[PDB]
RNA sequence: AAUAGGGAACGUGAGCUGGGUUUAGACCGUCGUGAGACAGGUUAGUUUUACCCUACUGAUGAUGUGUUGUUGCCAUGGUA
RNA sequence: GCAGAAGGGCAAAAGCUCGCUUGAUCUUGAUUUUCAGUACGAAUACAGACCGUGAAAGCGGGGCCUCACGAUCCUUCUGA
RNA sequence: AACGAGAUUCCCACUGUCCCUACCUACUAUCCAGCGAAACCACAGCCAAGGGAACGGGCUUGGCGGAAUCAGCGGGGAAAG
RNA sequence: UUUAAAUGGGUAAGAAGCCCGGCUCGCUGGCGUGGAGCCGGGGUGGAAUGCGAGUGCCUAGUGGGCCACUUUUGGUAAGCAGAACUGGCGCUGCGGGAUGAACCGAACGCCGGGUUAAGGCGCCCGAUGCCGACGCUCAUCAGACCCCAGAAAAGGUGUU
RNA sequence: GACCUGGGUAUAGGGGCGAAAGACUAAUCGAACCAUCUAGUAGCUGGUUCCCUCCGAAGUUUCCCUCAGGAUAGCUGGCG
RNA sequence: GGCGACGUCGGCUACCCACCCGACCCGUCUUGAAACACGGACCAAGGAGUCUAACACGUGCGCGAGUCGGGGGCUCGCACGAAAGCCGCCGUGGCGCAAUGAAGGUGAAGGCCGGCGCGCUCGCCGGCCGAGGUGGGAUCCCGAGGCCUCUCCAGUCCGCCGAGGGGCACCACCGGCCCGUCUCGCCCGCCGCGCCGGGGAGGUGGAGCACGAGCGCACGUGUUAGGACCCGAAAGAUGGU
């Protein structure tokens, strides 16, 4: 939409919105990230602190597959199974606790986030946190490990 | 040259990138071209199944993907041993063979 | 250009005034500062440790921290186009009690004891203060004598 | 000449929506009639929120609405929001509350109606309660956006907590000088 | 008689001259490791255009007297 | 007189002499100064340690106060 | 010594270099028949003083201000290149 | 430098306040001490004038300034160089100062009537074409209106 | 006479040739000419195209091989 | 209420002229230009903020703890069709939903009640709920009281209402929680008893949690990389004549 922009309204004005005195030319202060320690330093601190220097160990050839674990915390733990079975087990027959394996839902580690409902579960995961292992044992649940 | 709070960006355009540009204007015309190459091949092997041989069951390697099952390249030459069909007769009946595969 | 150093323009203000030198009197140390007290800053010259800065000498702030030898004071300071609440740690010899609220803490006392003094008596005392009114239509007396005639004197060197 | 002002003197609120939605224009013609004719301030707050941007009209989850209506007294009033109602997965049961919104989502309006609730629009809100009597009008968290945590003083300022714009979170991306006491200074 | 002192874009180069200064060649002295430097000295070194407008200088003429001619007057300007 | 430039300050003293000592050590934040209210440097008020000195109250984390100093990357040494 | 289209000083001889200019001749310039450009050009084109970017043509206050032109001319246009 | 102005700078002029009773504490410690915090309770009229305020995001241009009172530094001085406070010019016409960047009045949508500001009213040129009031002054170089555009020491039996 | 000259022939660009003047190398020489890299770069000059309405600056702070330039705070407008 | 014919009535613009008054030539850099500063003899046509990628914020739209087919595939061979429609065990993947530490790695829920271990600065069990508290806070709720042609009998209505109540968003503060470190300390567990694992209490560092707001698409503005608003060097290099 060339119609709607600032250059059709700035037409007739002498210096096209850039000034008589500064008179915008080509590249007044360098190209790109030039001068980040010299004359653009006050920009690079207060908006980019930490931009300059080594900070850690080098790890050649990392693979983003060995370090792979998605995490569910316990608020989204009952949305991994159907709504038919969070209410099926609760209506007081026996201690029949449903399974919830997170690993066919796309998750490896189970984390903690409170308000788990008072139903017993068994939960299959590869990893746990020490909060998540005891929010589940707080409602009479079991924390079964898989590999 | 910069200004107030924004990203600090590294655009990779410091090279003669306008001679190496790829425009996908033929990409409709290559989709109907490779459809016709599927249709004219499907009736050339007319009774045989389209998309060729049977492929094996293969579990993906990594920590990220070893929960899932994938089509493979071919059968390991010991399946054809145990299932009892010859390896030079397997590919002419419609069975993909991969001799470098270990079970 | 102009020597941005601490204790710069203080030839006369971090100086003990005249014939009041020597070791400092002891009721200065026996002053009790609590939180929210309104204190005024005046850096002396004998004690060297906790002088604030020349920016605050003469100013008046409020106590938020009380330490063994000092007091944390929030003062307003004028930087260029805005003021800022700066919290300055000043030792106890450079401050004193400001009397600037103590003419208000007297007339919250003698106002509330006078508010109920008319509530029990039914009047309209109007305890809100007015500034100096124009003078009453009075009636001067010139008893017996006459108003003395004065005239501008001549010029002499 | 008269004074030495800086000419603020043009109030910079909104008098009509910038949206060209013709259904939303009919709500404005419904409620800017009610605002000037019913002597209620409910119909002035609802009318000025129909003007507001999509940013200034945040969504409201279904778990804040039942958290802000289990307060004492709120048991048989109506939930009013000029904005959308998404559901929480986090909540387990839903009460039988009566709501009113522009645009309840699909999963949220399935869960209110199973529990016995009732969704309204602003049309049938106006025929039930024209004054806005017996209503609890709510709002979503308008500083809930990710945009607002880049807003503040400046990341290099001391005591800032202001989340700089980095193209990738990780080691070597804005962590060396001005961020730790070893490499130079910490802010 | 007297050989007073000044000004006018330090009057005056489409008026001249080009001696001096102030390019490029060369020599000498001092200086610098050197290239080179020196209102220190010496020598050799292209000086373009008016036909425009005004100003000035002369040359016809124009307005007015009906036309035309002869003889005149002096406003004003110059002035030895 | 207070090591030296000045100004301020100081008398059973901040000066002179003597007796002990190592707080010129370890550690985290805050505040002040310049200031964009960024950094360095300098400083102030603490706190948790381990110490000195004094009969004790206490005082002391360099010099009576105002100056005496220095990023990234690299290097070196120390620490579990 | 000889030789310099080298630099300089004097002397004789000679002469319009000068006193101090004058006259003659050719080729023009000039007028006519024919043929005929270019540089240049904000608008233009009479001055004195004042103010002003401190040296105006225009502006202010005065002086004043008749067509159309020709041969020259080098003050000005802070003339052109 | 004993003393020490004018001008100026901070602060206070209430409910976020005042009072009462109670509970916590690992701080403090002769003490049911000290101080902080916390809960419950009691009574609002607390200088004058003026004004509707609060807050967030995005953000261009600018980063050569100059001037005038007043106060100041260097300089013999400067339409000089450098500062302080306020106004202005730059960005701004208009009336006046003949002329004009900044002086003096006054700031401006398009017009009619009225009235003024600064300045003026012999004639250019609107308005003294008033029977204006009192004096001073004679120049053979008279004088004549902020900035401001020309004068001093010294002298006169010139006149008052 | 270290003479003048024709045609033939040789030497080529950081190269040639020079009784030396940085002379000459096709009107080009203190580094030729043609085409390409190339629309090279410029904090520096010049220019930057319709109307009306509303608001309206700054020439100062701090840092920079900074001083004809930027970054930063102030000043502005727009959106709420 | 009056007046006027075949040439008179009324009218205005890019018509011409005359007079009074006001009036210097524009663009441009600049403290200041009418300038003895530069560009401009005249006229026509051409002629300078573009696109692409990335990012930020604003706004509109769709869906929403999700979201998007952009890459493929399917449909009969159709002009328009280089479109449109469809897939869904084609959602692989991107961005968001979790942070933090150099890394090993670890990884966000509390309050009320009753009981007892020396209720011993330390604590343990169980229930009940379940994102804390304080101060302001639009809106809403309750509301004593009050308001009309004759006085006692009652119900909708309506408006005024001191006060009280529940408090959205947001702001300030206090408390808690997770990760890194630091000081201080004791207890607990056993795919096997160790130069093991886990816990505590205080202070601190983080772009965190404290009942989610993102994604895709479009547009506008700003900045950046690209010839980058247009025009301009002295150069450098490559290969030739
Ligand atoms: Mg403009
Ligand atoms: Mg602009
Ligand atoms: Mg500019
Ligand atoms: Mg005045
Ligand atoms: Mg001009």
């Amino acid at each position: 939409p060339s119609r709607l922009r600032k250059t059709r309204k700035l037409r007739g004005h002498v210096s096209h919105g850039h000034g008589r005195i500064g008179k915008h030319r080509k590249h007044p202060g360098g190209r790109g990230n030039a001068g980040g320690l010299h004359h653009h330093r006050i920009n690079f601190d207060k908006y980019h602190p930490g931009y300059f220097g080594k900070v850690g160990m080098k790890h050649y050839h990392l693979k983003r597959n060995q370090s792979f674990c998605p995490t569910v915390n316990l608020d989204k733990l009952w949305t991994l199974v159907s709504e038919q079975t969070r209410v099926n087990a609760a209506k007081n027959k026996t201690g029949a606790a449903p399974i919830i394996d997170v690993v066919r839902s796309g998750y490896y580690k189970v984390l903690g986030k409170g308000k788990l409902p008072k139903q017993p579960v068994i939960v299959k995961a590869k990893f746990f946190s020490r909060r998540a292992e005891e929010k589940i044992k707080s409602v009479g649940g079991a924390c079964v490990l898989v590999a | 040259a910069p200004s107030r709070n924004g990203m600090v960006l590294k655009p990779h355009f410091h090279k003669d990138w306008q001679r190496r540009v790829a425009t996908w204007f033929n990409q409709p015309a290559r989709k109907i071209r490779r459809r016709k190459a599927r249709q004219a091949k499907a009736r050339r092997i007319a009774p045989r199944p389209a998309s060729g041989p049977i492929r094996p069951i293969v579990r993906c390697p990594t920590v990220r993907y070893h929960t899932k099952v994938r089509a493979g390249r071919g059968f390991s030459l010991e399946e054809l041993r145990v299932a009892g069909i010859h390896k030079k007769v397997a590919r002419t009946i419609g069975i993909s063979v991969d001799p470098r595969r270990r079970n | 250009t102009n020597t941005k150093g601490k204790r710069r323009g203080t030839r006369y203000m971090f100086s003990r005034p005249f014939r009041k030198h020597g070791v400092v009197p002891l009721a200065t140390y026996m002053r009790i500062y609590k939180k929210g007290d309104i204190v005024d800053i005046k850096g002396m010259g004998t004690v060297q440790k906790g002088m604030p800065h020349k920016c605050y000498h003469g100013k008046t702030g409020r106590v938020y921290n009380v330490t063994q030898h000092a007091v944390g004071i929030v003062v307003n300071k004028q930087v260029k186009g805005k003021i800022l609440a700066k919290r300055i740690n000043v030792r106890i010899e450079h401050i004193k009690h400001s009397k600037s609220r103590d003419s208000f803490l007297k007339r919250v006392k003698e106002n509330d004891q006078k508010k109920k003094e008319a509530k029990e008596k039914g009047t309209w005392v109007q305890l809100k203060r007015q500034p100096a009114p124009p003078r009453e239509a009075h009636f001067v007396r010139t008893n017996g004598k006459e108003p003395e005639l004065l005239e501008p004197i001549p010029y002499e060197f | 000449g008269v004074d030495i002002r800086h000419n603020k003197d043009r109030k910079v609120r909104r008098k009509e929506p910038k949206s060209q939605d013709i259904y939303l224009r009919l709500l404005v013609k419904l409620y800017r009639f009610l605002a000037r004719r019913t002597n209620s301030t409910f119909n002035q707050v609802v009318l000025k929120r129909l003007f507001m941007s999509r940013t200034n009209r945040p969504p409201l989850s279904l778990s804040r609405m039942i958290r802000k209506m289990k307060l004492p007294g709120r048991e048989n009033k109506t939930a009013v929001v000029v904005g959308t109602i998404t559901d929480d997965v986090r909540v387990q049961e839903v009460p039988k509350l009566k709501v009113c919104a522009l645009r309840v989502t699909s999963r949220a309006r399935s869960r209110i109606l199973r529990a016995g609730g009732k969704i309204l629009t602003f049309d049938q809100l106006a025929l039930d309660s024209p004054k806005g009597c017996g209503t609890v009008l709510l709002s979503g968290p308008r500083k809930g956006r990710e945009v607002y945590r880049h807003f503040g003083k400046a990341p290099g300022t001391p005591h800032s907590h202001t989340k700089p714009y980095v193209r990738s979170k990780g080691r070597k991306f804005e962590r060396a000088r001005g961020r730790r006491a070893s490499r130079g200074y910490k802010n």
